[PDB]
Formats: structure tokens, C-alpha cells, sequence
């Protein structure tokens, strides 16, 4: 049974009152405890370096060279808080009741208007960290308005939040590991999870450099390991980026919170073949001045610019009339990947949709044009090689956020006692639909003004040490990697690594994608053990394990998505509804929105690993709303 | 397009490495240089070789582990990119393209094309930071940054690391790394606390990792990403003259742990 | 009839509920409105800037050779606040109490 | 301060001779009638500072006219024109409606009579009678 | 250039009796023109020199203090006012009293503001 361990009484005093009631680790006593942070992220580094500065001994891991190249560097966005520093009717109420409606209220309510509440403090943390938030002349601070929201909340540090926000978190673990408190581990990729004594007592990586596998023991383990978007091979996120941690947690005990629910980004430039598996993402804001169209002749071998306005299916505008070309990012990201998927070739494998701004720059002024998106059309010529302004932009769709994870209560902690998942690695607050600058809110929230709180509040409860490496149980995990990683280099197949991420990839987004119905739920579902075998039979993967390998990362990395896709199918196949993200086609309105069965699914999915990849037992965790009523 | 590509093979930090010749015969000019070397390195899996290593995470000229040497230029002959945002329309059919790794003392080279840059990580751990700790942060909006100042030290802060500085420095100096993280501190009132100590540490551990000096030649800013100013280096030698006025001596150095 | 549209729950929160309650236009969209302010006192000068600087088309008007002429320049006394910056017992509360015994109860408490 | 604007406007020093006071209206609580949201019986009609009824009741303390101005100006108003402006449609109304010509022409001619009367008396001595 | 409702707490930046004192003698500026009037060039330093010390004395002023100057300086320049000549009529018909340390402030702040190369924006022009 799932425990939210959610607080009473009033919504504001829930995180006062949980505070307040949870047990303390006095600051003598917390060098005695051994806290592993997995993951050097915003939630990771935020986390380690507040952990440092209370004073446990703290083990930070990432699989980068740095803990600043990990991801959410690359969020251009800003970051949201209710300080409603622009008078426009923002508060912590407003910014809670946002974002329960944008996840289409299939979160707690407890953890987004904590969330919400501690915004201000994230904000005033990273003034204080030397973030270079926008100015205005007056020398006080900047907003802008995000997606989502009808006030402008939003911080930024001009079109590279995120990595200014991930610099401050890296600045104060640097702070923290000259000081002594923090260990720090990069380019050290945990491969196993050891649960001692019905604890997770620690983890198993592998040093990727020299190929040494190695067993950490800690009283506490955080996996801020980020979002599994990449089980889809073509998404916006990092090369990097993957399931391992929180599969190999699952495997060990951890529950998944709704692993289906994937967000995407409408505005994405394509691939330029097969070769290619990272989308970068331009803003979506680009659909405000910009018509999507693809010309009615599929072999259509003009230039874009050439084709007559007559003979451009400006799809968006024809289909969907109402809305037309402001139609939410699901709706029209669903059309574009029908329209490439019927065969229009418009991109260079055809994976593409234009959107020009030809009308919008003969309507507005180019200069005006300029000052709106000059950076985005520099970075799309740069990739492309072709101009904005003459000729017409593509764009296609691909995976962004993953809003599930592994499930958390109210302390952020997993079904495993001692096992804390922060970040975009677990479900928390953001529902069935992530929110814009909501994911960052979210990583230095729990990094900086939760988990310190909730880790102190589970280590205080428990006796410091007791358990090391050379138990039965790190053993153990320590001979199932190394027997895992031999097998994987000893296979000698003919397919490469990115071949069968390729393949799975592909049938996810087909399958589990945008649009979901149940027989192709079900294909899928009986595709994906095939993929796998075909991957544990006929994979090819050099080199030697003691070695710089990243064939061997990669393979790692695929091997445990090929697991974690069927959990994602089989999610997306139970819930019988539609909600934020998660779309199925047999249930929608009339218009294409989403249609959701509040009275069946208003719950949280927590799925748990029985051994069996396709038959994994549901739990259900039932969702009340007193605040935000659905509608 | 026909490419050759005389990249660098090294085993690990101790093996010496080599150029070996390598040529695609179908390159297209959309693709990336990082995606032509995962299509070279796919082709050298399939016929059984090693696949050539490179330093990569988010191929969007932010994360800053990708780092390569490319026909001489950092990052390639394109300025203001990164070696994931350079594009093979950049060269010609026939091109020979030279692929190299960081050399420096500082960054010791782990594989083929990959270093080793946790000396900029102990940079920053020597005091490219604001000692302030969790929840004792005022209000955001307490002290007021002009926005000329939070412009500046925004150009200095958009850093994404990458080493290349170090390695187009004819003497393999970090002083535009260090520089920009210093210029990023000093123009805001929140590191004016321990700006002439910072510069003094974060300068010393430069010199303690082993990165030479600055002749003022500014190839760093030639071919830095983010087009750091020398400005920024400027700011970093009137912090610390004002410093070595002040008597700031460098505490104990960051050491390896 | 005369609707004064005040909110209801405690009076302490009744401004903040209303301000959560009360629709909103988005900053994009305050560019398609005109509001005409009649006035460049403290109120219509305070209320024109206001509203420029959330981004409405705003057309202030005055009779005098510039706003800052209104006899608003003319006050001498300070203005109150219940900041309780002397220790001496002031608060939101003790300020609204003062301003409706002092108006003879004949004003909204919730204004 | 007081001493030396007196001297200055009177002629009389005030730390010799006593000076001269005399009653005159100051202020006006009253005005046109708002709601909550500061706007009149009129949808769209906003009424801010002294020109509505608002806060004061039956007596305005001080410091208090200078706060209500600056309180509907900067943290009221921008909230509740808001709230009207997001319940209806931006535009929609040009100056050539007819209802614009209707009020300029009613303008006009109260103009033009005003002019035209032509009489004995000035507008001051009016003013003066009726104050 | 502050916006409505994101001002921080108002003692939270301390500003000295005597500095606040003579941002108000500077700020008590009716606005009247009579030191244009009683300049023989037809100058608006008194009045440009009243409002950048006004500014230039607080710590709220300071980050867009040197900016501001040039501003205002060249923007009386673009109305059609004259130069100072320092003849000094303007604080003797001055009815607030403003003293020349204002036209001195204002001289001071242009001075260091040429000296980080402060340029002026593009004009006011009327509407
Ligand atoms: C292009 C882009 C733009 C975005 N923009 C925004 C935005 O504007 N606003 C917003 O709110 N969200 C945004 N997001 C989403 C969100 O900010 C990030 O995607 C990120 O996932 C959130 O940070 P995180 O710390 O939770 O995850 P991450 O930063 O991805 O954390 C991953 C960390 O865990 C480590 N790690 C992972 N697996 C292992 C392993 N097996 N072993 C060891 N270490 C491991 C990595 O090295 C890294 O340090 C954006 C995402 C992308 C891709
Ligand atoms: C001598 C004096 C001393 C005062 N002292 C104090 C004090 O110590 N404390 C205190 O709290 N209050 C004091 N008050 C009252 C206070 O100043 C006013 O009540 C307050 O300024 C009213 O706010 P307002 O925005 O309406 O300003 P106002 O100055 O009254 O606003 C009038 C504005 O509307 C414009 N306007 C008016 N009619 C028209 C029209 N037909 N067409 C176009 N534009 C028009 C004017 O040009 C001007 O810009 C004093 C008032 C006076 C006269
Ligand atoms: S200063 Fe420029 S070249 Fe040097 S590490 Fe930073 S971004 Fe790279
Ligand atoms: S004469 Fe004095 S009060 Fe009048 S405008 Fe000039 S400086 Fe201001
Ligand atoms: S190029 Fe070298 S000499 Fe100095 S200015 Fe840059 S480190
Ligand atoms: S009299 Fe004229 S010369 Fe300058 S000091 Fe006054 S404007
Ligand atoms: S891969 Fe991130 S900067 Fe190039």
C-alpha cells in the first residue's frame, strides 16, 4: 500500500506543520550519517550542496566529465515564482492552482502548493547565489510570461536560465566539496542500486574510465538522476540522458508513478537522418508568428518560398479552424506527425512540417521580427543552414519531459525506505502535464527547501552506519553488473547499440507517442520482448569493460530502456482515459483536447516490479482535491 | 561529400597515441561534425575496430564536454560554436580534417579525442563561488544590480566550461575561464564580500593545476563559444592588483582528491 | 441596485481571495486594450503608470500645463502607513479600526 | 515654516500680532459611488482618488487622501480594470459612433450657448454667490 | 525606472539624514521654468541640475545615475535650451532656493559618466 504521508488541516500550514512535526538530526550528529546523491543536476547538485552545508558526508555521482555538464544547462526557459513582483494578481494560491489545472489534476495537491510556496525561496537563493537574472533599469528584477500562465512569474537570466541556475547549484557544490563535505564522483555511472535490510544501503556504479566497478554504502540514497525521455531514440534531451538508476530501484523495490506520462516539444528542428538522435529544441513561442503548412503534392520539388499559396496545405488553419494556428502544442503536434507520417518528404527523411514566417514578416516589421527570435533564427541557420527569413522553418515534434518516475510521498521518498527520488526522476507535482519553468521550480525546490527537511526527518529516525561494502548484499549487486556488463560485451552480435535504440525508439513514438489507442498499445506491447531479445542476441558492443567504453554505456543505458518501454505501453494501456500528456484517441472531445475519466482514473498509477516485465502489479493512489475542483 | 579525417588514437593516458586515417565516402553537409564522427564510429563498430572517443552531452553548444580540435581551430574553423553546433557545410568535398583532443598539461588526455578537465572544476572549488549558504538568502529584490552591470556579468557567466581557451592558449593558460567566473562574481554585489580573495585563489589554482601564464595573445577569446571578452581578463588582473594592495595571500590549494 | 462586490471569509484575507478570484488579462494581450485616465494626480498619475507598465494603451488627460501640476503637489502632510516602525502598537488592523471610527462609520470595512 | 508663509502672504508677523484663521472647505468624502473593484454604477467607469466615495466614510482622517490615491493608482486598480478588461473584448468602438457625435455635439453647443449669452455678470461673481 | 509592486521593504537601504536632506532641497523643484527665464542663455541647468541630484543622492538613483545625466543633459540640449554660462541668475530667481551645488553635481556626474563612455539615448521627441 502507498502512504502519501501528506500533512492535515489547511493547505498553506501543510509544510509549516509537516516541518515542524518532523524528527531532527542534531548538527553534531550529522557527520555521522552517509548520504548518496546520484545525479549532479539541479535537484542533484541543489541537493548535495545543501546537504553538504548541514553537514552530513555527502557521495554526489554523474556520469559527465563535470557536475555542470549534466542536464538542465540546456533549459532556455526561465524559472517560476509567486512573488508577483509585476502586480498582476500572481500569489502562491495562483501558482498552485496553475499548476494542479495544467497537469490536469492528476497530481497531490499537497506537494505543488508546497512546491508553489517554496518558489520565492528558490528565487531569493539564487539572487543571493549570483544567478544574473534579467534586470531592469531601476536595478530590481525582471518578469516574463511563460507558457501556461496569464501573469508573468517567470525569472530568467537572458535565454540560458537554466544553465545560470545549474551554476549557482555547481557553485555551492564546490563550495561544498572544497570544504570536505561532499565527495564528488564524475564520469561514475551507478548501475545498481543494494538494499540491505529492506534499506537502500547504497549503490553499485561503474568508473568509466578506467571500467572499476565500485559499491558506495550510505545511510541515505537521493537519485536525481533526471527524466527517461530517451527511450524514445529522437528527443530533446542529452545524449546521456537515461533509466538506469531509476529502473535498477525499480527492479529493486522502488514503485513507478505513472511511467507513460511523457510531455513533448512542438517546436523541435529535425533530423537530418537517420544518423541523428537529438532534437534541438527551439522555443515554442515560434508558433505565435509562424504558419504550419506542407505543400498538397507530396513530390512537390520546389523551393518552399516558390510554392503558390493555393497550393500550401496549411493544415492547422483548415483542420481545427477554431484556434487556427494557436492550437495547443498536443493537438498540433499530433497533426504535423499524421501529416509526415502519411509522406510528405518536406524535411530530408520527411520527418518535418514548415512553418514560415514569410506573412509574418511582411505583416510585422523584420526588425520587430528580429527582436523577437533573433537568437533562435541564428541557432536554426546554424543548424540548418538556411535562412528563417527567406525560406521556411521545420519543425517536428519530439519527446521532452517525462512527468513520471519513480513514485515519492510527501517526503520525497520511493516504496524503498532510505531511497529519496527528486527531481524529473520521480512523479511529484507536476501531474499529467509539466508546467513551463515548472520542472526547474520543482529540481531546486527539492534539492534546496524539501529534502534536507524530509532525509533529516527519515535519518533521524535510524541508527548512523552499521552497514558496509563488504556485506552479502553488495556482493551480490556488485556479481550482477559485472555478469550484466560481460554478457553485454560478449554478445558479438551484427547490430550496433543505436540500431536497437533506433527501432525502439521509433515503435514508442509510433506506439506510446502523442496518440495512443489500444491495439497499438498492445502491438507494442508484444514488439518490445522482441526488440529486447533481439537486442540480448544480436548486439554488438566493442571493446573491453576495463576501458573507456561508451558502446558499453550506451548498451547499458538501451538495455534497461528495452525494460522500462513495456512498463511505459502497459501504463498507457491501463489508463483507460486521457489527461494532460498521455492522450489515447478513443477517449477525446469533439475538438481533439484531452477527456479525462475523473470518476476511474483519478489516482496515481504506482506500478511494481514482480520479476515479471509484462505483468507488474498495479497500485493505486487515490487522488483528492478540496482546493483546485476538476472540471 | 568525400571527407578524410586524420584523427587522434590514443589508448589511455599512458599509451602514446597517433593520427589514423579515416575516409567517408558520403557525407552530408546537414550533418554534424559530432553526427559524422557517431557515422564513422558505427562504421569502424561494423568492421570490427575501435570506435574513436569523444566528449559529448547535449549537443547544443551549452554543456560544454564536447571539445575538439578541429584542422587546428578550436571547435572548429567556425567561430562562436561549439563543436556539436559546427555542420559539415562548413567544409568541402575532398577536405582533409585534422581531429585532435585538448593539449594540455592541466587536461591529461583519457582516450582518443577525450581530456580530462577537473582542473577547471577545482578552479571553481578554490573560490569561483558566493559562500552563502541555504535558507539564509534575503529578499530577491533587497539589492539592486544595474542592468548594465547584470548584462556584463551575464556575458562573463555564459561559461559553459569547455576548455577551449586552454587549449587555443599558445602557453595553455585558463585565464579566460578564471577570468570570466572572477568577472561574473565582481560585477555582482553578492561577491563583493571575497572578490580579491576569490581572484587571488581561483588565480593560484590555476597556476597550482599546471595552466601557463597569459601573454595577452587572446586566442582564447578567438575561439571561445560564448565570445567571452578579454575585458573579462582585464577585470581579473584589476582584482587582483587591488588584491596583492590589499595583502590577499592565496589560502591552501584545491588538491585532487 | 448597488452591488458592492465585496468578498466574504475573513477581512484579513478578503483582498488577497479576491485578488486570486478576479480574472486576469495576459500580457500579451494588454496591448489590445485602451483605457482613458481622466486625471494626473496621485491616484491618476500613480494609476496611468501603473497600467503603462503592465502594457495597456493608456491615454491620460489633465487640464493643467503638466501632469505634476494636480493639487495633489499641493498636500503637506506626510502619509500614514502601518508600518508599526515606532514599536508604538500600530498595525494593518489598529490603521483600518482608526480610519472607520474616524469616518463615523459610514464607509465598507473591506475597502 | 507656517510663521514665515503667513508673514510673507498677510504682511504681519505672527510673533507680535495674532494671527488671522478662518474656515474654509478642504476636502470632499463624497463623490461618485464605486464597488469593491473602484468602479462606478457604469460598466467600464472607474472612479480613483478624491472623485469617488470609496474609504473616507463620513470623514477623512489624515494622511489618508494621499494613501487612497496611491492605493487605487499602484495595488487596486490594476487588479480590478483587469478583471473587467478580461471579461469583455479589446476594441470593437471607434470615435465615429454615434454616440461620440451625440456628446460632442451636446458639447459644442453648451459651448457656444455659454458664449453667447453675453450677459452683465462674470462667471466669478457667479461662483462667488453660489459658494 | 522601478515598477509597481516589485519596490523591496522601505528601510531596507539606509539613507543618510544629510544625503536625504539634500536630495530634498534639490527635489523641491516646482517645475516653474524661472530658471530658464532668468538665464541669459534660456538654460534648464538649474532645473536638469535639480532633478540628477535629486537622484544622484540616493542610493535607489545609483545604477542608472550616470546614464541619466547624459540623458537629461542631451535632451535639454535637443529642446532649444542654452549653456551655462555659471552667470548664476537662475538660483537667485529660484523660488525653492536650489542652490549651484546642483549644477556642480550635475557637472561632476557628466564628467565621470564621459569617462566610462556613457552615450546619450535617442531624444524625446514630442508627441
Ligand atoms: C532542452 C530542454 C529545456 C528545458 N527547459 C526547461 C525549462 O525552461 N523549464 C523547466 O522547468 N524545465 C525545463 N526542462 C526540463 C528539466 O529542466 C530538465 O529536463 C531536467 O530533467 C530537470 O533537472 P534534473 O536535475 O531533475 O535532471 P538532470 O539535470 O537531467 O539530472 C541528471 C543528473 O543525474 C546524473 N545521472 C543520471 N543517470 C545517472 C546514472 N545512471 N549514474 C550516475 N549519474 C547519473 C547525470 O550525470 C546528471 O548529473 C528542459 C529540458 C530540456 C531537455
Ligand atoms: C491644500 C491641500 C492640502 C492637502 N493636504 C493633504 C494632506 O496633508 N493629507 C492628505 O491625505 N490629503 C491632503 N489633501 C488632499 C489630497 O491632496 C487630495 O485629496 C488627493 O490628491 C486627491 O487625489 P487625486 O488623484 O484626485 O489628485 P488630484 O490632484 O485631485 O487629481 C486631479 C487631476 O485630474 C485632472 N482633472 C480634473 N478635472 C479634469 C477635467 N475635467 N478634465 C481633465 N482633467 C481633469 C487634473 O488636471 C489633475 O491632474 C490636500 C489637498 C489640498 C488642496
Ligand atoms: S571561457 Fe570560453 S573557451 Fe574558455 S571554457 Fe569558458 S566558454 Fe570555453
Ligand atoms: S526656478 Fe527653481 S523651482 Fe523653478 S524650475 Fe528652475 S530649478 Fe525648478
Ligand atoms: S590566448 Fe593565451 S596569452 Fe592569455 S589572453 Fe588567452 S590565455
Ligand atoms: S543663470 Fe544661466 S549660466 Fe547657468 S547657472 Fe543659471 S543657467
Ligand atoms: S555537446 Fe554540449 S557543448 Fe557540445
Amino acid at each position: 500500500v502507498l502512504d502519501s504521508k501528506v500533512p492535515t488541516g489547511p493547505i498553506e500550514q501543510r509544510w509549516d506543520k509537516h516541518r515542524f512535526e518532523m524528527k531532527l538530526v542534531n548538527p553534531a550528529n550529522r557527520r555521522k550519517y552517509t548520504i548518496i546523491v546520484v545525479g549532479s543536476g539541479l535537484a542533484g547538485a541543489s541537493a548535495a550542496a545543501t546537504l553538504g552545508e548541514a553537514g552530513y558526508n555527502v557521495l554526489c555521482f554523474c556520469y559527465q566529465d563535470s557536475p555542470r555538464r549534466a542536464h538542465s544547462i540546456a533549459a532556455q526557459g526561465g524559472i517560476n515564482a509567486a512573488k508577483n513582483y509585476r502586480n498582476d494578481g500572481d500569489s502562491i494560491y495562483r501558482l498552485f492552482y496553475d499548476t494542479v489545472k495544467g497537469g490536469d489534476f492528476r497530481a497531490r495537491e499537497s506537494n505543488v502548493y508546497r512546491l508553489a510556496q517554496v518558489s520565492v525561496n528558490i528565487i531569493d537563493q539564487c539572487v543571493a547565489q549570483g544567478v544574473p537574472f534579467a534586470r531592469e533599469y531601476g536595478g530590481l528584477l525582471d518578469n516574463r510570461s511563460f507558457g501556461g500562465a496569464q501573469v508573468a512569474r517567470t525569472f530568467y537570466a537572458r535565454g540560458q536560465t537554466g544553465q545560470q541556475l545549474l551554476l549557482g547549484a555547481y557553485q555551492a557544490l564546490s563550495r561544498q566539496i572544497a570544504a570536505g563535505t561532499v565527495k564528488m564522483f564524475p564520469r561514475t555511472e551507478m548501475l545498481d542500486l543494494v538494499v540491505v535490510d529492506g534499506r537502500a544501503r547504497g549503490i553499485i556504479t561503474r568508473d568509466m574510465v578506467t571500467g572499476k566497478i565500485t559499491r558506495y554504502a550510505a545511510d541515505a540514497v537521493v537519485l536525481a538522476t533526471g527524466g527517461y525521455g530517451n527511450v524514445f531514440y529522437l528527443s530533446t534531451n542529452a545524449k546521456g540522458c537515461n533509466a538506469t538508476a531509476i529502473w535498477r530501484a525499480h527492479r529493486r523495490g522502488a514503485f513507478f508513478g505513472n511511467p507513460c506520462f511523457t510531455q513533448i516539444h512542438p517546436t523541435c528542428i529535425p533530423v537530418s537522418g537517420e544518423y541523428q538522435s537529438k532534437l534541438t529544441l527551439m522555443s515554442e513561442s515560434l508558433r505565435n508568428d509562424g504558419r504550419i503548412w506542407v505543400p498538397k503534392k507530396k513530390g512537390d520539388t520546389r523551393r518552399p518560398q516558390d510554392i503558390p499559396e493555393s497550393e500550401r496545405d496549411y493544415y492547422l488553419e483548415e483542420r481545427y479552424p477554431s484556434f487556427g494556428n494557436l492550437v495547443p502544442r498536443d493537438i498540433a503536434s499530433r497533426a504535423a506527425k499524421q501529416v509526415c507520417d502519411e509522406g510528405r518528404g518536406v524535411g530530408p527523411g520527411g520527418l518535418g512540417v514548415y512553418l514560415d514566417f514569410a506573412d509574418a514578416i511582411k505583416r510585422l516589421g523584420r526588425q520587430k521580427i528580429a527582436e523577437r527570435y533573433g537568437n533562435l533564427f541564428d541557432m536554426y541557420k546554424q543548424i540548418t543552414g538556411e535562412d528563417p527569413y527567406e525560406t521556411p522553418m521545420r519543425i517536428y515534434p519530439a519527446v521532452h519531459y517525462t512527468m513520471g518516475g519513480l513514485w515519492v510521498d510527501y517526503n520525497l521518498q520511493s516504496t524503498i525506505p532510505g531511497l529519496f527520488v527528486i527531481g524529473e526522476a520521480n512523479f511529484s507535482d507536476h501531474g499529467a502535464n509539466r508546467l513551463g519553468a515548472s520542472a526547474l521550480m520543482q529540481g531546486l525546490a527539492d534539492g534546496y527547501f524539501i529534502l534536507p527537511y524530509t532525509i533529516a526527518n527519515f535519518l533521524a529516525q535510524v541508527k548512523p552506519g552499521g552497514v558496509s561494502i563488504d556485506r552479502p548484499e553488495f556482493a551480490e549487486a556488485e556479481a550482477e553488473i559485472n555478469q550484466r556488463i560481460q554478457r553485454l560485451l560478449s554478445i558479438r552480435g551484427k547490430r550496433t547499440v543505436d540500431s536497437f535504440h533506433r527501432e525502439l525508439g521509433k515503435l514508442m513514438w509510433d506506439k506510446c507517442g502523442m496518440a495512443r489507442n489500444a491495439a497499438g498499445l498492445r502491438e507494442a506491447l508484444q514488439r518490445i520482448p522482441e526488440i529486447r531479445a533481439e537486442f540480448w542476441e544480436n548486439v554488438n558492443v566493442p571493446g573491453e569493460a576495463n576501458d573507456l567504453n561508451q558502446a558499453l554505456e550506451k548498451a547499458g543505458r538501451v538495455a534497461d530502456f528495452l525494460e522500462l518501454a513495456e512498463l511505459m505501453c502497459l501504463d498507457a494501456l491501463h489508463r483507460e482515459e486521457s489527461c494532460g500528456g498521455h492522450f489515447r484517441e478513443e477517449y477525446q472531445t469533439p475538438d481533439g483536447e484531452a477527456l479525462r475519466n475523473d470518476e476511474q482514473f483519478s489516482y496515481v498509477a504506482a506500478w511494481e516490479f514482480t520479476g515479471d516485465l509484462a505483468k507488474p502489479r498495479l497500485h493505486k493512489e487515490p487522488l483528492v482535491f478540496e482546493y483546485v475542483k476538476p472540471t | 561529400m568525400k571527407i578524410t579525417l586524420k584523427i587522434w588514437r590514443q589508448k589511455n593516458r599512458n599509451t602514446p597515441g597517433e593520427f589514423k586515417t579515416y575516409v567517408m565516402d558520403n557525407v552530408n553537409p546537414d550533418m554534424s561534425f559530432l553526427e559524422m564522427l557517431d557515422v564513422l564510429n558505427e562504421d569502424l563498430m561494423s568492421r570490427g575496430e575501435e570506435p574513436v572517443a569523444f566528449d559529448h552531452d547535449c549537443r547544443e553548444g551549452i554543456c560544454g564536454m564536447c571539445s575538439l580540435m578541429i584542422n587546428g581551430v578550436a571547435h572548429g574553423p567556425k567561430n562562436a560554436i561549439t563543436t556539436c553546433q559546427l555542420h559539415m557545410r562548413s567544409f568541402k568535398d575532398g577536405d582533409t580534417i585534422t581531429v585532435e583532443p585538448w593539449r594540455a598539461s592541466a587536461f591529461p588526455i583519457l582516450k582518443d579525442l577525450v581530456v580530462d578537465r577537473s582542473a577547471f572544476d577545482r578552479i571553481i572549488q578554490a573560490g569561483g563561488y558566493i559562500s552563502v549558504s541555504t535558507g539564509s538568502a534575503p529578499d530577491a529584490n533587497t539589492i539592486p544590480v544595474s542592468k548594465v552591470a547584470a548584462d556584463r556579468a551575464m556575458d562573463a557567466a555564459a561559461c559553459i566550461g569547455c576548455g577551449a581557451c586552454v587549449a587555443a592558449c599558445p602557453n595553455g593558460s585558463a585565464m579566460l575561464f578564471t577570468a570570466a567566473k572572477v568577472t561574473h562574481l565582481a560585477l555582482l554585489p553578492q561577491g563583493q564580500p571575497e572578490r580579491y580573495q576569490r581572484v587571488v585563489n581561483m588565480v593560484a589554482q590555476a597556476d597550482f593545476e599546471g595552466f601557463g601564464n597569459c601573454t595577452n595573445i587572446g586566442e582564447c577569446a578567438a575561439v571561445c563559444p560564448k565570445e567571452i571578452s578579454l575585458e573579462t581578463i582585464a577585470q581579473l588582473n584589476r582584482d587582483l592588483v587591488m588584491a596583492a594592495l590589499r595583502g590577499i595571500e592565496p589560502n591552501t590549494p584545491i588538491v585532487p582528491a
